[PDB]
């Protein structure tokens, strides 16, 4: 073998292996991200409640009923921006735009909170009906994010719904059993001192009442995973603020 | 004085009398055939020939130059070949008093002989067999030499004869053969002896070490193992203090010394002693009318390492210095294994009997249980003095392995140095032999 | 510093790439009959973590990064074919320059000394560093953290096996089926560690 | 489009990069040396083809061969080397054939070892000494149904550097051969013509070689002579594909040019004088031959002989005047042959059966000690077992059982 | 005719008797789905690159043989890659890194070093099918098991009621995790060597 | 049967080569001595698993709806029938009978499938049927709370005496703990009927904590019995008096079994010793070092102790001999990493909150590892002419 074969034969090669790597890794870009909104377009769809089985109705049902938009947490109003590619993830991973939360006020253990998020308005025309508020907190194994969808007087839940977690499945993953979602519906979120009134309460809660729900079977410690995530997201730290200007109308 | 911590003094009964008394008359003896290890024999003699004292009956193909010599003089009666054509034994019938006669020398002239001449009368007159080289205990090569030299002279075998009362009477004796085995040697010969008092010699090559302790005390392996260890580049050679005797008479007188003190005992004998004996004698006639009714077994050697004498190969092996006889158990117990046993012997303290100090037993030849896998509890460990991982070594000779089995220290070990350990086995193994082949593996691997 | 001190323990013990990630059988199962061997192995393949994680993440912060070199342009989709480049010119060097040029290590490295390349535990190992965005001292101790783990696991492996030579195994399930269910049944053991919060 | 430039250039610059990190690297530390192997140090040849990599790659190349056989990996174990320096290292592969001890004084084969650095041989004698030459056929002529005795010619005068029960390595050219003009005589014509053998046929596309034993002994030199055996399908499964070299040399003419490549040789007699015992069958003949001669003829030897034979049918036996004259000459040489299944016109009387049982009924069963006598064995692998159980039963040692096989 | 593509199904299978591509075999086959994808992508990367090695086998320095074969390989699990994500997004979001690690993948290597490098194009192409076949029937095999008894169901479909669902079945836990794997794995070698002597492993 | 009277009877052999003379001690007297050793531990288990089902059920139900629940389930209206009573002052017979009608299906089960197994295999490979089962076959009936389905109990044992000891070869030649296997084979696969607060009291509809996690909540003041009101203390939960397995329950009755067999050399003294010492240390680093959101960092060495199966595990356990190491020098290092791993995996671990059965499991692993580098420093130290 010579430097001046190999040489010629390694370049070669390379000169027709990249044409096709990067013209197949670029030419589906597009594609690649349209996949990935469709996943959360798909997911805000059903816990709003609005039926879309399908890529090609889902885009439409979201584009016209579906308007995102952003949230100052400090400051308990509505930002302008580009929410519909808003990044929470990484926005609370940067130090630019995040606050690194103390151990008293870390009830969710999150460590990060972001200093602007992102609510969703389910409307028609122009009246909105809800709100669909993205709430995440730390569980046993892993990290869970759900989406709670309150209605538009701040207190009354239409729906949760678990999109990412990585509990026990049977013991633990029964956060999205729809038997234990459905239940969510006509709950109450706050009471008349504005304390988080949502109570995950063991060994079943009493029938008909407005802050209890069940909590798992032989799940505690996912359960006060929950707990935990709805004390923090509901309390001054979170959504507070947001829902106290909610409540008083204006949404 | 060393001391050695573990070992086991066996507690069976029918314990010897040190008193030497006179045995019966023997009119037959043989020189067996499957004791020398790797000895594949030249017969040069045929039955009905007519042998003098000390002279050859069969030469070795595998070590050249080494000849075994008639214990007595008379005619051979039988030259017994067991399963593929192995010798077992050759028989003489003791009928006559002729000899061949040696060079003699005077006491003084015993330290300055030359090695080669002290070689040449040794192998010719047939005590250089008893000699062995650690480790394989094959007999030594004829042009071999080895720097150290382990007269044993202690004896801790269960039903064991006192050395001190043997050596006492051939004072002489084994001061020469300790003087010719100093010119011998070319490095040291070290005397193991127990606290007691042993005739000494005035050379500088010889040393009295002293040991204590239960049995393992008084091995040779033990010896070899405390003073000098020994490997494949290093061997060393055994010798007993008898054989020491018959060195010394042979270099003394010009005649070959075939005389022997051995220890009639067990638990079956009426009255057990020191019986003066003849080298290879007939255990069938020597044991008569010594011997309790019943069915009994008799062994040529202790309990531990012993052989059975039944056939062909009842008769005193070279190397034995003892007859243990006890009772053979074949009937069956119901629930045996369950009793809370006062009369039952074990190292550990599972029974009633280790509770009563001091008692003795009546032990037989049965296997308490029956063959089984190998569950260490670590009664191993508890009876070898040494510096080895017993329970790993047994494990590894088990399964087969040789070179990490020389790796854990097979080479320094012999079957007498494992019967302990066969002993205090609850899966009922036979490691002596495990051993034996492995050693065989590891010659051929050469 | 405690931080490198937790990074180390957990990818030592709780995040153990042989017996919790489950990368490198094909070599963790085939090369464990003896524990030089093993030694041996183990020691190579932690060389080769240690020198290239950090030769990655250099690459990988530079220029494959998005928005690392030019504004605008997006170079991800080279990950895969610049780890294995450098991995295997890593591998290359090691076995052609330093272990047979050097006194070699006889029977101890012979038909897996170019097996490292395809090791799937140091491919794994550069990926998990991407996804978990580490720095240069972090992607250091992870490395080697690593590599200390594979090592641990895989002379644990050798150890029982040696200690297995007294079994009796069926002829079916002699040497390869065994290694599985031995290896299932360590896997099994090392889940102590499975809820650690490190 | 921008990024589909940049990722061209970039994935190029990173191949090159990685390359020639590579490239340099080898420059930096490659020996480039060359003629690092002295096959011994009195004789100026110390010359090889390569520089490193497997032995035989330059020795061969060279012209050294102890055996440089075929398709090498140690499948047979003559290629003999011995080294004194260089790497101590033993493949896995080879423990199998050294034993420790060897191992020691440094007894490798030469398909397994791999050269990279300076060494020493120290390779024996005999490979000084073998050479090939140009022997002409003179008689390939038919004795027996798969039996034909190969009869050469040295060119020259010369003498080959051979000992009694040696072996030269034959070669066979390219060839194309029919078994259609093969014809045996008239008795041999029913058992051949029940399958009638010459529809077989053989292709060689390159040069083969195999081994073959001299049937001579010492004191007939300047000719060659053989026992030969054709290679044909088993009778019991005659669909199995034939022998090629072996049809070949059948198809060997009186007068045909002929190489042979030079005289090999194991199985030797010992120098003891103990008691020598010949055993044999099929085409062992040669070797047996060869030590009879030998000891009768050139060493005027007086130890007691013996040469048991087994065969078939009385028209299986050759050699038989030659035998009956040697032991017409010498009292201390007797020999005795059976027969398996004798035929009623054949006369026989005596012996009968397999060779192992007619030998164990008849001599070693009364002798006083087979244990001192040596046996030598040199025939089918089936009465190899027997002879080999029979011997062992008697509790003969394994020093005293030497014995010659082709491996099955 | 067809034994080369037939042989490597048992007689020279990979994870059996080469022990090759143990680990994707311990990952993907918690579900048939990713199994079923897993089987095809290796088929085809295997297959191609085979074909490719074999097309420039003679121009292929020593010195740098494994960089030109990684080039190559790592090309075609990057096109998989980008395929799977613009196309089967749901299902190449569950396999994660065991997408690119199909470069590091054994079989791939030890096709292309054994049989590409040293034979004809369309011969290393009719190899690399059957051994990605021979390694299919281990993966789908194992999921089989792996899927209906740890989550009743097969290609997501329910097949035996869960208990909390309102059925009679209560899933076995271990089936979602590792040593269940190598568990069936090894009955798997027992059952192969069982049925087929030839392949016991020797005693010493 | 034949089946019988090999088992009662002795072969009546005798020897025949090497030492002539054997030791009476034997496998089949080990196996029965270490299977009668755990007889006190089991009773006091019924009797106590009895007491705390009689004690919950009268808590929660009385009058009529207490009748309709003791003639709904075949355990209370059994010990109703034998003469026994469910009211709140039954007697130890009848906290006994209980307990037995509880544990006895468990053992029956357990023993019947695991003996075909194991009759099956050695049939097959032309053995002897060996021992051991005896003491594998309880100490899983033993390890298990009492409300375990049967059909889950056999799988169990099926994988524990197959995968884990059968396949390797039998008794003396596997190299993990066969009941522990089992018992982590149900661990992970069943996680539902292993943990939890309705496993430890067989009572219908009562929701017991565990007397170990009932600690991680709150502290030693959260420790409470909520079957009568009163509060768990250190004698209590030393005596046994606390909710959980048939068998790791009591603490004096397993010293008490465990000293006979330590004496009589069945059962290591090294390994025990190790154990205690690693817990010792362990668990007084994490009291001095201090936390202040997790709870069990302030529990001792004494409440670690009684607590849990700690005490069963290290007596009768740990000390395996197969699976053990086999140095005394590495012996040491087994006991002190067992109980390390024990401390670590109940303090730092959230999942689980009892270790020791997992704790053994990882030190079976390193046990070889610690014979190989005693078995090479011995070598090393042979090669220098000393040993
Ligand atoms: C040192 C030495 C000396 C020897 N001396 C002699 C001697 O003096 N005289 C003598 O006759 N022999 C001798 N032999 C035996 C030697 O093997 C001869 O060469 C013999 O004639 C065999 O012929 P061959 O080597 O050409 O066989 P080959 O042609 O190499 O092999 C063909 C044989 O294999 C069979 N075969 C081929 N292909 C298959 C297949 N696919 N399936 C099944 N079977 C198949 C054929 O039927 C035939 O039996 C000696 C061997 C050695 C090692
Ligand atoms: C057979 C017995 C063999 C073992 C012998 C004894 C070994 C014990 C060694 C340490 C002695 C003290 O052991 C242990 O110490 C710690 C403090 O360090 C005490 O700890 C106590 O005070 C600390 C103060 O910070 C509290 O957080 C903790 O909850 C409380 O228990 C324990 O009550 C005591 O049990
Ligand atoms: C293997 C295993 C996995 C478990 N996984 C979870 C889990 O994912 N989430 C959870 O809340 N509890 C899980 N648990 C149970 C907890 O460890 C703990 O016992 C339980 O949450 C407490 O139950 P209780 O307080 O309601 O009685 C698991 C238990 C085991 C044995
Ligand atoms: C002290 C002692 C403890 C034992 N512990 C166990 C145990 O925990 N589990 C088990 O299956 N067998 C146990 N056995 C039985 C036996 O030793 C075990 O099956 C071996 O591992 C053989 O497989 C024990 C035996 C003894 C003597
Ligand atoms: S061909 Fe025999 S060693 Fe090479
Ligand atoms: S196949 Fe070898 S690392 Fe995965």
């Amino acid at each position: 073998d010579s430097i001046k074969k190999t040489l010629f034969v390694v370049i070669a090669l390379s000169l027709v292996c990249s044409i096709i790597v990067s013209a197949a890794a670029v030419g589906l870009r597009d594609k690649q991200k349209e996949n990935a909104a469709l996943d959360k377009q798909s997911k805000i769809l059903q816990v709003a409640g609005i039926e879309a089985k399908g890529s090609k109705q889902i885009v439409e049902l979201f584009n016209k009923s579906i308007e995102p938009r952003l949230v100052d947490f400090n400051t308990g109003d509505f930002v302008e921006g580009d929410a519909a590619n808003y990044d929470q993830r990484k926005a609370a991973k940067e130090a630019s735009e995040s606050i690194k939360l103390t151990a008293e006020q870390d009830k969710a253990k999150i460590q990060r909170r972001a200093n602007v998020g992102v609510v969703y308005l389910v409307k028609d025309g122009d009246k909105t009906s809800k709100v669909i508020l993205p709430v995440h907190g730390n569980g046993l194994w892993s990290m869970m994010y759900a989406f709670v969808a309150v209605e538009t007087d701040g207190n009354t839940v239409s729906g949760l719904t678990y999109y990412e977690q990585g509990e026990t499945p049977g013991l633990g993953g029964e956060v999205e059993n729809p038997a234990w979602r459905a239940q969510w519906v006509g709950k109450k979120l706050f009471d008349e001192n504005h304390k988080p009134a949502i109570k995950i309460v063991k060994g079943g809660a009493p029938q008909g009442s407005e802050h209890g729900v069940d909590g798992l079977s032989g799940a505690t410690l996912t359960s006060n995973g929950v707990q935990n995530t709805f004390d923090f997201w509901l309390g001054d730290m979170g959504f507070g603020p947001f829902l106290t200007k909610v409540r008083d109308g204006g949404l | 004085m060393i001391t050695i911590k573990k070992g086991l003094d066996l507690p069976i009964a029918g314990t010897p009398s040190q008193v030497i008394s006179d045995g019966k008359a023997i009119k037959k003896v043989a020189l067996l055939g499957e004791e020398y290890v790797g000895m594949r024999p030249t017969m040069h003699v045929r039955v009905g020939d007519e042998v003098k004292k000390a002279q050859i009956l069969f030469e070795d193909k595998k070590n050249p130059g080494v000849k075994f010599t008639s214990p007595v003089s008379g005619k051979v009666v039988e030259i017994n070949r067991g399963a593929k054509r192995v010798l077992q034994s050759v028989v003489i019938e003791v009928a006559g008093d002729d000899q061949v006669t040696f060079d003699k020398f005077e006491a003084n002239q015993l330290a300055s002989l030359n090695r080669d001449a002290i070689k040449t009368q040794l192998v010719e007159s047939g005590l250089w067999t008893a000699f062995r080289t650690r480790p394989f205990s094959k007999v030594p090569a004829i042009d071999s030499t080895s720097e150290a030299i382990f007269v044993t002279a202690m004896d801790t075998n269960p039903l064991a004869a006192e050395p001190t009362v043997v050596i006492n009477e051939q004072s002489e004796a084994f001061v020469a053969g300790l003087d010719v085995l100093s010119a011998l040697t070319t490095g040291k010969v070290y005397v193991c002896k127990k606290g007691t008092s042993l005739p000494r010699s005035q050379q500088p090559n010889v040393e009295e070490h002293v040991f204590d302790g239960p049995h393992p005390a008084g091995l040779a392996g033990t010896h070899m193992h405390f003073l000098y260890p020994v490997s494949a580049d290093h061997v060393a050679w055994s010798i007993n203090y008898q054989d020491v005797i018959a060195v010394g008479q042979l270099f003394l007188t010009g005649e070959l010394y075939t005389q022997r003190v051995v220890s009639l005992a067990g638990p079956v004998v009426n009255k057990p002693r020191l019986v003066r004996t003849v080298m290879g004698a007939s255990l069938e006639q020597l044991v008569d009318s010594e011997i309790m009714p019943g069915e009994v077994r008799i062994i040529s050697g202790s309990v531990l390492s012993g052989t059975k004498a039944t056939g062909p190969h009842a008769y005193l092996g070279r190397y034995h210095l003892q007859v243990s006889v006890l009772r053979e158990g074949r009937d069956k117990e119901l629930f045996g294994w369950a009793m809370p046993g006062k009369n039952k012997f074990s190292v550990t303290r599972s029974f009633l009997g280790h509770l009563f100090k001091g008692q003795v037993y009546n032990m037989t030849t049965t296997t308490n249980g029956s063959d089984r896998s190998m569950v260490p509890i670590g009664n191993y460990e508890k009876v070898m003095p040494l510096d080895m991982e017993p329970t790993l070594l047994l494990r590894d000779l088990c399964a087969g392995d040789s070179d990490s089995a020389v790796r854990l220290g097979a080479l320094e070990l012999d079957e007498e140095d494992l019967a302990l350990c066969t002993f205090v086995c609850p899966g009922k193994y036979e490691y002596g032999q495990l051993l034996r082949e492995c050693l065989d593996k590891i010659e051929k691997e050469g | 510093m405690e931080h490198y001190i937790s990074l180390l323990v957990k990818s030592i013990f709780i995040e153990n790439m042989a017996l919790s990630f489950f990368l490198g059988m094909c070599t963790f199962l085939a090369v464990s009959k003896k524990v030089k061997t093993s030694f041996g192995l183990g020691i190579a393949v932690i060389v080769v973590l240690t020198i290239s994680v950090p030769v990655n993440n250099l690459v990988y912060n530079l220029v494959l990064k998005p928005d690392a070199l030019v504004e605008g342009v997006d170079l991800s989709f080279l990950n895969f074919i610049t780890f294995i480049g450098v991995i295997a010119a890593l591998v290359q060097i090691l076995e052609m320059i330093l272990d047979r040029f050097f006194p070699p290590l006889y029977n101890a490295l012979g038909i897996f000394l170019p097996l490292i390349t395809v090791n799937c535990a140091i491919f794994g190992g550069v990926s998990f560093m991407v996804q978990r965005d580490y720095s240069f001292a972090e992607s250091v101790v992870y490395g080697f953290g690593s590599g200390v783990g594979w090592m641990l696991a895989i002379v644990a492996l050798a150890g029982i096996r040696e200690k297995m030579k007294y079994s009796d195994v069926p002829p079916g399930l002699r040497g390869l089926g065994i290694t599985f269910i031995t290896a299932g049944l360590m896997a099994l053991g090392f889940m102590s560690f499975s809820g650690v919060q490190l | 489009m921008s990024t589909i430039i940049f990722g061209v250039v970039m994935f190029t610059l990173i191949i090159l990069a990685l390359v020639l990190v590579i490239l340099f690297a080898k420059s930096k530390l490659v020996p480039t040396g060359d003629i690092t192997i002295s096959i011994n140090g009195d004789p100026e040849k110390a010359i090889v083809t390569q520089p490193g990599g497997k032995l035989l790659t330059a020795l061969a190349g060279a012209g050294v061969f102890v055996s440089s056989a075929c398709g090498g990996g140690g499948s047979c174990g003559q290629c003999r080397v011995k080294i004194k320096s260089g790497g101590g290292d033993i493949l896995p592969t080879e423990l199998d054939h050294i034993s420790k001890g060897e191992a020691r004084e440094g007894e490798r084969l030469a398909c397994q070892v791999a050269v990279k650095a300076d060494m020493d041989l120290e390779l024996p004698e005999e490979i000084f000494g073998v050479k090939k030459w140009e022997c002409t056929v003179i008689s390939n002529d038919n004795k027996a149904t798969f039996i034909k005795e190969l009869k050469l010619a040295i060119p020259d005068g010369e003498s080959v550097p051979f000992r009694a029960g040696g072996y030269i390595q034959i070669e066979a050219p390219a060839h194309h051969v029919k078994y259609a003009d093969f014809d045996v005589p008239e008795k041999y014509r029913g058992d051949w013509d029940k399958f009638n053998l010459f529809r077989y046929e053989s292709k060689v596309d390159e040069p083969i070689i195999r081994a073959y034993s001299m049937a001579n002994y010492p004191e007939e030199f300047g000719i060659i002579m053989l026992n030969v055996r054709i290679a044909t399908p088993p009778p019991n499964n005659p669909n199995v594909p034939p022998g090629q070299m072996s049809s070949y040399i059948w198809s060997l003419k009186a007068g045909d040019k002929c190489t042979i490549s030079g005289p090999f040789g194991e199985f030797f007699a010992k120098d003891t004088d103990a008691e020598m015992v010949f055993i044999g069958g099929g085409a062992g003949m040669a070797p047996m031959r060869s030590h009879i001669f030998d000891q009768l003829k050139r060493l005027k030897s007086k130890r007691k002989m013996s040469y048991w034979y087994g065969a078939r049918s009385k028209r299986e036996m050759f050699y038989v005047e030659d035998f009956d004259g040697l032991a017409a000459e010498n009292d201390n040489f007797v020999w005795h042959c059976a027969l398996s299944d004798p035929q009623p016109e054949d006369n026989w009387t005596g012996y009968t059966g397999f060779i192992h049982n007619v030998l164990y009924e008849n001599y070693l069963k009364d002798h006083e000690a087979p244990e001192d006598c040596e046996y030598y064995m040199c025939g089918p692998p089936m009465m190899n077992a027997a002879v080999i159980n029979m011997l062992k039963n008697l509790g003969v040692e394994e020093e005293n059982i030497l014995l010659d096989d082709f491996g099955g | 005719l067809k034994k080369s593509v037939l042989a490597p199904v048992l007689d020279n299978n990979p994870i059996a008797l080469q022990v090759l591509g143990v680990c994707s075999a311990l990952a993907v086959t918690t579900k048939l789905e990713t199994a079923f994808v897993m089987t095809l992508a290796v088929m085809f990367v295997t297959a191609l690159s085979n074909f490719f090695v074999s097309l420039i086998r003679n121009h292929i320095p020593n010195s740098v043989r494994i960089i030109v074969q990684m080039a190559i390989i790592a090309s075609l699990v990057i096109v998989v890659d980008q395929i799977l994500k613009a196309y089967l997004y749901d299902i190449s979001k569950q396999l994660s890194v065991f997408v690119g690690l199909i470069i590091t993948n054994c079989i791939v290597m030890g096709r292309a070093e054994a049989f590409a490098m040293k034979s004809e194009p369309i011969p290393s192409f009719i190899d690399g099918i059957g051994n990605g076949l021979g390694y299919g029937f281990v993966l789908m095999t194992v999921g089989f098991f792996r899927e209906l008894l740890g989550s009743g169901k097969l290609f997501g479909l329910e097949v035996l009621p869960l208990i909390s669902n309102g059925g009679w079945y209560q899933p076995n836990g271990l089936m979602l995790l590792a040593p269940s794997a190598f568990f069936l794995i090894g009955f798997m070698i027992w059952a192969i060597r069982t049925f087929k002597p030839e392949q016991v492993e020797a005693k010493e | 049967y034949e089946a019988a009277a090999t088992l009662f009877y002795t072969p009546g052999l005798v020897t025949k080569r090497s030492s002539h003379v054997r030791d009476s001690v034997d496998l089949k007297r080990i196996m029965i001595m270490v299977w009668l050793a755990v007889f006190p531990a089991m009773f006091w288990g019924m009797y106590n698993a009895g007491g705390q089902a009689i004690a919950a059920l009268n808590h929660l139900y009385s009058g009529d709806q207490l009748a309709a629940i003791v003639a709904g389930n075949w355990h209370y209206w059994l010990t109703e029938m034998l003469g026994g009573t469910m009211s709140s002052d039954a007697g130890w017979g009848s906290k006994m009978l209980l307990g037995a009608t509880y544990f006895l299906p468990i053992y029956a089960t357990v023993f019947i499938v695991g003996g075909f197994w194991e009759v099956l295999f050695c049939m097959v490979r032309k053995h002897e049927v060996n021992e051991g089962f005896f003491v594998t076959s309880i100490l899983f009936a033993l390890i298990v709370p009492p409300t375990l389905p049967l059909w889950q109990a056999a799988l169990g044992i099926t994988f524990g005496v197959v995968v884990a000891k059968e396949v390797f070869g039998g008794t003396g030649r596997n190299f993990l703990n066969p009941a522990l296997a089992g018992r982590a084979f149900l661990f992970f696969a069943y996680p539902a009927q292993i943990s939890g607060d309705l496993v430890w009291t067989a009572a219908d509809g009562y929701s017991g904590a565990y007397a170990l996690s009932q600690w991680a909540q709150g502290g030693a003041g959260a420790l409470i019995n909520n079957a009568t009101g009163q509060t768990i203390t250190w004698m209590d939960a030393f005596i046994g008096n606390i909710p959980g397995s048939i068998g790791e329950v009591s603490t004096l009755a397993l010293m008490i079994g465990a000293a006979f067999i330590v004496y009589m050399g069945i059962a290591s003294w090294r390994i025990i010793g190790g154990v205690m010492i690693g817990m010792i240390l362990l668990s007084t680093l994490f009291n001095v070092i201090g936390s202040d959101t997790n709870a069990m960092f302030n529990m001792p060495w004494h409440w670690h102790l009684v607590l849990g199966g700690f005490a069963f595990g290290m007596f009768f356990m740990a000390t395996d001999p197969v699976s053990a190491s086999f140095t005394n020098s590495g012996k040491w290092a087994y006991g002190i990493l067992i109980g390390v791993m024990c401390v670590l995996i109940r303090v730092v671990n959230p999942a689980y909150p009892e270790g020791m059965m997992l704790a053994i499991l990882f030190a079976n692993l390193f046990a070889p590892l610690f014979d190989h580098v005693v078995v090479e420093r011995n070598i090393k130290r042979r090669l220098a002419r000393y040993g």
